[PDB]
């Protein structure tokens, strides 16, 4: 380009060509599960009576 | 963008795993020592820590 686009495009390149900075980026994944089942039943089976 | 001398940190996973079970009668498996008597406990943990 001219002279004067040189001179332009120059300061252009120079703001456009700094150094980059860089990222450390740590992510942390925290899960906690559990539970409690519970199963209680009676069963009372008679000849005489009844079965449940 | 790294230093033309230096080693550095791409990346990296540190991962932690920990599955806690138990099979147990339910009062019974309470009991704070004889308890493990009733309990068919199964644990299982990992660990992984990646560095590039």
């Amino acid at each position: 380009a001219q002279p004067d686009v040189m001179a332009e495009l120059e300061q252009v390149v120079a703001k456009l060509d700094i150094r980059r900075a860089q990222v450390l980026v740590e992510a942390i994944i925290v899960e906690i599960a559990d539970g409690d089942g519970l199963n209680l039943g009676v069963q009372w089976a008679n000849t005489n009576g009844g079965g449940t | 963008l790294v230093k033309s001398g230096e080693t550095v940190v791409l990346g990296g996973l540190m991962d932690e795993q920990t599955k806690e079970e138990v099979s147990k009668v339910p009062l019974l498996g309470d009991i704070p020592v004889l308890g493990y008597l009733f309990r068919s406990t199964s644990n299982n943990t990992s660990k992984r820590n990646l560095m590039v």
